């Protein structure tokens, strides 16, 4: 029959999940952004759209750092894209009182992984209407 | 409730014209045991405050996590983080303060006595402390434990009421806390010969001397006592 796309955790005849396929459609009609990999170190940029000459420029900063080594940019529903790093945050920090050492990048890949994962388990919740670009430096 | 173990005796400071000193010994004690060497007492905030710590050493490398944590902290979503929108001496302060008084008022504290010296963002000196009883105060000079009874006096020489400070340079302020870290190293069955010292000035800024020791030390006129009354030879 149909309806399959009206709750988040459902599987459809196909196997797709389509409301996390709707919040895909929220990311592309975002604001561009991206990131590139250097030979040492990475490098994030984002599409700020003037709406009005009232908007105060270089004060709606949307790029976030977490800890101290790690930047996180994303297009989509930014409150969303907050929510996301507030968690990354508190994981990070969470890894470093236990750990002493500060988040690898791949450890903070997955733990924003499995939480972002986590929202397409229930219906319940919605799934994040963003898409990350996010690293930094580590040990290696 | 709990019982200091691994401990740091003295911090000491004061205030001059231009900002402030603050000094400790770099000794780990284990009862009468004089265990650890190589500990720094004086934490440095950002470019502005240093943070001196005595009492139980587990709880001050508590603190030191915390402050770190702040100064992260601080720095998310905040563009203005190294300018207008830094930690200051009085906000690392209260902070402190709360968690002392809260951890006392669970009957759990962090067992130390706390010396937080600075320079405001307007050039304003700061010196204040806190202990393990989250009680408060401020003065011209500050001194925890054994330098309250040995510091403070030779310290308030110099600068005895607010008056004075104005009169007082870095160079007679550095002068009368080395001698003080000196009498503290004679009297002080649980100091140390080697501290650290750290100057904040509103002008040449954060100068945090490492390995620093006694020196100048009198002993001579011992080899004239001899006995305990009557004893000649």
């Amino acid at each position: 029959g149909t309806g399959y796309d009206l709750s988040n955790s459902v599987f459809s005849p196909d196997g797709r999940n389509f409301q996390v396929e709707y919040a895909v459609k929220a990311v592309e009609n975002g604001t561009t952004s991206i990131g590139i990999k250097c030979n040492d170190g990475v490098v994030f940029a984002v599409e700020k759209l003037i709406t009005s000459k009232l908007l105060v420029p270089q004060k709606n900063v949307k790029i976030q750092v977490v800890d101290r080594h790690i930047g996180c940019v994303y297009s989509g529903l930014i409150p969303d894209g907050r929510h996301l790093v507030n968690r990354g945050r508190e994981e990070a920090a969470s890894f470093k009182k236990l750990y002493k050492t500060p988040i690898p990048i791949p450890a903070f890949a997955d733990r924003l992984g499995q939480y972002v994962q986590a929202h397409t388990l229930y219906n319940s919740v919605r799934p994040f209407g963003v898409s990350t670009i996010f690293g930094g430096v580590d040990k290696n | 409730t709990q019982q200091p173990i691994v401990t740091g005796t003295s911090v000491i400071s004061m205030k001059y014209d231009n900002g402030v000193i603050i000094a400790a010994d770099n000794l780990g004690s284990y009862g009468s045991l004089l265990r650890f060497n190589g500990v720094e007492r004086l934490i440095p905030v950002g470019d502005n405050t240093v943070v001196g710590i005595s009492g139980d050493i587990s709880d001050m490398q508590h603190i030191e996590r915390l402050l770190k944590d702040l100064v992260t902290e601080n720095a998310y979503d905040n563009p203005l983080a190294d300018a207008e929108e830094a930690l200051e001496p009085s906000y690392i302060f209260e902070y402190l303060a709360t968690v002392m008084y809260q951890r006392r008022s669970k009957m759990n504290p962090l067992w130390n006595a706390i010396i937080v010296a600075g320079v405001q963002s307007n050039g304003d000196q700061f010196l204040r402390y806190v202990n393990l009883l989250g009680v408060t105060y401020s003065s011209p000079t500050l001194a925890t434990g054994f330098g309250a009874h040995m510091a403070n006096p030779l310290l308030r020489k110099v600068v005895d009421r607010e008056s004075d400070i104005p009169k007082t340079t870095v160079q007679v302020a550095e002068e009368a806390i080395v001698n003080a870290m000196r009498v503290l190293y004679y009297r002080d069955a649980r100091s140390s010969r080697n501290f650290s010292l750290a100057i904040i000035d509103k002008n040449t800024g954060l100068t945090f001397k490492k390995n620093l020791q006694v020196e100048n030390m009198k002993w001579d006129f011992a080899k004239d006592i001899k006995g305990y009354g009557t004893q000649k030879i």
